[PDB]
């Protein structure tokens, strides 16, 4: 911890010379004090001290004007070890020329106190270092004041003015520590909360379009943006949607290094985007061997259709650019269509920005009627071509359609510590009171025993207080505890703490009530030892700070302008000079100890604000990347650029509401909420997700109304404990419940029962991740496009299953009832099956 | 409500018509106008189920006039697009509203003419 905490005082400086400034005026103001009543009141018969006064007066000032200087920002230690030796030196020397019978002990004692704290408190020195200059300073000034009871009396008073040295010191010291390290935190929390905003952006950013998540980052409904720890669709006329799909992609994807494609694609789509923002026109998604933009969905654009058939065109040049470049020759099909659209967000898992219309059907289409290297566009889309182009009546060669190919310390601990702190030094004390009793052998004065008793009494049932408060044992009831320390707050410590710490000042005043000034050594005594006791008033800092300090003044100075009335004569001038100026001290040194707990206690208060906020901020956007990207595979682009995995076997499901296509009527005016229906259905789909019998599948997203799901990917521990087949299993247990969830759902829905058609495919593919500067997941293979074009061409609430997925299932138990051989695109007939068994009369 | 179970087995009353256990229910004080995570109430599971005597068990329960499901939908519009006339009349004595409409847009009397069912079509062109 040693580089950190020289920065620590590297910081901490100001504070520090500030008080190096002001204890130099008070020594200055003290020993000038001294001056003008050593030759104006008594004292008027030698120079011996005076001289001596003055040039003191002068060289504290010369340290004063000096601590501007440059080669002292790091000599502080030594230019206070030059200052103190020096003040040393002067008490103990204007004290020696004493004990002849005209200058007090006591004088000596306020003297011998006050720079005892000044070395203390601001000295900023070694805790070792300053308690062996305390101690030898007090021997030594004791001895002084040498040239069988007395004696060892004042010995005492030094020992309890050390202690509240040392844990005044080491107070001052853990707390401005503590500050300091919190405010480090709280920098670390500034910096580290605007880091996690920027990439929590990135991510919202990278799965909604830029008006919408600027919408939503606003948060003026503060009941939405609840789900990313809900939404509002909007459905937009005059849309230009365009498609893409590799061409014999299976072919061109037939043997990669299950990277290679990756990057490449990775490569061309970032191409892609790059060529959107120049088109300013929204990218949407990516189905494996395609991809797709839209256009005037946010903004509907006057030339919306050019900007996207002119994107398009630059597409056809960057495809045909790379594959004259990694030589590979495929370009892609292209279908674009108009029409209205209604967009919005669908699930609460993987969702994602999505839009529905026929008219993205009918887009898909025309792309599957669309030309390798040129466009099937409509006549929705010739409205306002403006023939400006290579266009051509593009018909199907087997609906007005066109070609176009282009053209420590903790609050409480203070609480138990300086308390302590208060009744051992308050017992110290009230052992000298009492020790100055060999004159008369059993004590007498009545009041005396009466309240050190009551002190005891009060003293020790604080500390069990406190001491249980703190190490919780518990003793006799629990309950109770809770009931009475809640009186214990901001104002009931006030004032326990106010007699708590008074109570020594009565201590030395019980023994006092007698009259004794007839010894004046016993008033030279009891006058030292009040005015120990009036310095035991700083330790008590978790109180208040002006209250605690006149309390100090009354009712410790107070008594003694009292016994001024026992008119021991002039002595009392001397006295009250002495506690005038130390009444200064105590003022001025507890305000500045006041001054750092508040900021201490700011200073916590401020680093758990940042504390918790970095938590909101880091349980959200770590979340929001779940919402994407699947946790297991979240480390490799967390780690590295990107990331790539073959698996040779995961069953791929769709799911679409066909027969909300008919219930889709738009009598409604945008037809939303029969969209916020099938949301309700995708919500109870995610519910399902979050089931950890549900833990191996993982929706891959939401197209149109449709349902991508896979497993048998996430968990690679291949422990004893499992039978690898499983996965397939528990998915199609997943899928027939889910058939029945539908089921009740169309219990609830009006009038309705929403059916579901569901297809099948298990086998290789390739997990992948796309956007940088965004994200995408996505799989391909064989087995995506098989299954898709399954549940293209299946039959509903009866699963269709390939027929190798059919066998495995078979001979994992499963009922099913053959369905046809239906001819398969690119590969032929395939034995399809259902598994839904006499479930219709047929 | 506080347990509102007794409410939810009189939503699956009112739903399936248990008649004798809409007495008990209504003795058990049940919620009358309890409704389900979808909006809707008893008179939407009575409407979908055609138990007019149902309905008016309930209507002795008292439920709304014209409540409407989360999805917006009165069973208003509910039996404009079932055709029990006989259920429709009874709520129309209770004060229906004849120019209102559904989150959708359309006052519930077209929904009628959703399945064409000119029987109620025609008794909401009586009042207005």
């Amino acid at each position: 911890s040693v580089n950190l905490e020289e920065a620590c005082m590297e910081r901490c400086f100001p504070q520090t010379q500030r008080r190096f400034r002001y204890a130099l005026f008070y020594i200055g103001f003290a020993c000038l004090l001294w001056s003008i009543y050593f030759g104006v009141h008594m004292k008027s018969k030698l120079i011996v001290m005076v001289a001596p006064a003055l040039c003191f007066l002068v060289v504290c000032v010369g340290f004063f004007l000096f601590t501007f200087t440059k080669l002292y920002a790091r000599h502080y230690v030594w230019t206070s070890l030059v200052l103190t030796l020096l003040v040393f030196a002067l008490t103990l020397a204007a004290q020696f020329q004493v004990l002849t019978p005209c200058l007090s002990q006591v004088g000596s004692f306020s003297m011998c106190i006050e720079v005892l704290f000044l070395l203390y408190t601001v000295m900023h020195l070694p805790l070792y270092l300053s308690l062996i200059l305390g101690v030898a300073y007090s021997v030594l000034f004791e001895t002084f004041g040498y040239h069988h009871w007395e004696l060892l009396s004042r010995a005492l008073l030094h020992l309890c003015i050390h202690a509240i040295g040392i844990h005044l010191f080491i107070m001052s010291q853990v707390r401005s520590r503590s500050t300091f390290l919190k405010v480090g935190q709280s920098i670390m929390h500034g910096k580290d909360l605007e880091v996690e905003k920027a990439l929590k952006e990135r991510m919202i950013h990278s799965v909604m379009p830029r008006i919408i998540a600027d919408d939503l980052m606003k948060q003026g409904d503060e009941e939405s943006e609840n789900s990313v720890k809900p939404f509002k669709m909007q459905q937009i006329e005059e849309v230009s949607i365009l498609f893409a799909d590799i061409v014999g992609f299976t072919k061109m994807s037939a043997n990669k290094s299950a990277h290679a494609l990756v990057g490449l694609l990775n490569d061309l789509f970032g191409r892609f985007d790059r060529l959107c923002e120049e088109t300013k026109c929204e990218k949407i998604s990516t189905l494996g061997d395609c991809y797709y933009c839209v256009a005037g969905c946010p903004e509907p654009r006057a030339d919306h259709a050019y900007c996207c058939i002119e994107m398009g065109l630059g597409m056809i040049r960057a495809i045909e650019q790379f594959c004259q470049e990694k030589k590979e020759m495929v370009n892609m099909r292209v279908g674009v269509h108009t029409g209205t659209v209604l967009c919005g967000i669908l699930g609460m898992r993987r969702f994602k920005f999505d839009v529905w219309s026929n008219d993205v059907n009918l887009a898909n289409l025309m792309e599957q009627l669309g030309v390798a290297g040129k466009v099937h566009i409509s006549e929705a889309t010739a409205k306002y071509l403006d023939d400006r182009y290579e266009m051509e009546d593009g018909k199907v060669t087997e609906l007005k359609t066109y070609l176009i190919a282009g053209q420590f310390a903790s609050a409480t601990f203070s609480s138990l510590l300086d308390v302590l702190l208060s009744t051992t030094v308050f017992l110290i004390l009230s052992i000298t009171c009492f020790l100055r009793y060999g004159a008369a052998s059993t004590p007498p004065p009545p009041a005396a025993l009466a309240v050190f008793g009551a002190a005891l009494l009060l003293e020790i049932l604080s500390l069990v207080v406190s001491v249980r408060m703190v190490f919780f044992l518990e003793d006799v009831m629990t309950c109770t505890k809770r009931l009475l320390e809640w009186i214990a707050g901001w104002l009931p410590r006030h004032f326990i703490g106010a007699i708590l710490v008074s109570l020594p000042a009565l201590a030395v005043y019980s023994h006092v009530t007698s009259e004794f000034e007839t010894n004046i050594h016993s008033t030279m005594f009891t006058g030292s030892a009040v005015l120990t006791a009036v310095v035991q008033y700083c330790n008590f800092c978790q109180l208040s700070s002006w209250m605690r300090s006149s309390l100090a003044t009354v009712v410790g100075a107070g008594p003694l302008l009292l016994l001024l009335y026992v008119s021991a004569s002039l002595i009392g001038q001397e006295v009250i000079l002495v506690f005038f100026l130390l009444l200064l001290l105590v003022w001025f040194l507890n305000r500045e100890f006041e001054v750092s707990y508040r900021l201490h206690y700011h200073g916590d208060v401020e680093a758990d604000l940042h504390r918790t906020k970095i938590q909101s901020m880091r349980d959200q956007a770590d979340w929001l990347l779940r919402n994407i990207i699947p946790y297991h595979v979240a480390e490799q682009l967390k780690v590295s650029q990107t990331y790539s995995k073959n698996h040779d076997s995961g069953g791929v499901i769709f799911a679409s509401i066909v027969n909300f296509s008919e219930f889709y009527e738009e009598n409604y005016e945008g037809g939303k909420e029969c969209y916020r229906v099938l949301n309700e259905l995708i919500g109870d789909f995610d519910e399902l997700l979050s089931k950890p019998d549900y833990s191996s599948i993982e929706k891959i997203k939401t197209i149109g109304a449709t349902y991508m799901a896979a497993s048998g990917l996430n968990a690679t521990q291949c422990r004893d404990g499992s039978h690898p087949q499983e996965h397939l299993q528990i998915l199609f247990e997943f899928a027939k419940e889910m058939m029945r969830v539908v089921d009740d759902f169309n219990n609830n829905m009006l009038w309705f029962n929403f059916k579901l058609r569901v297809g099948f495919n298990h086998g290789p593919l390739t997990a992948g991740v796309i956007g940088t500067t965004k994200l995408l997941y996505d799989i391909w293979g064989d087995t995506v496009n098989i299954a898709s074009r399954m549940d293209t061409t299946g039959v509903e609430c009866r699963i269709q299953v390939s027929e190798e997925s059919y066998r495995v299932l078979s001979k994992m138990g499963y009922e099913f009832d053959y369905r046809g051989t239906v001819n398969v695109k690119g590969k032929g007939q395939m034995k399809t099956y259902l598994y839904p068994k006499c479930t219709d009369s047929g | 409500h506080h347990g509102s179970d007794l409410g939810k087995k009189l939503l699956e009353a009112a739903r399936a018509g248990q008649d004798d256990e809409v007495r008990i229910l209504m003795a058990n004080g049940a919620d009358v106008n309890a409704t389900d995570d979808y909006g809707h109430t008893p008179l939407h599971l009575a409407a979908w189920f055609g138990h007019l005597e149902i309905v008016e068990v309930l209507l002795k329960a008292g439920a709304d006039v014209n409540a409407a499901d989360w999805l917006g939908d009165t069973p208003l519009h509910l039996a404009a697009r079932i055709g029990h006339l006989e259920i429709v009349e009874v709520l129309l004595k209770h004060g229906a509203d004849v120019n209102a409409q559904d989150k959708f847009g359309k006052t519930p009397f077209d929904l009628a003419i959703d399945n064409g069912n000119e029987d109620i079509a025609e008794v909401l062109q009586k009042a207005a």
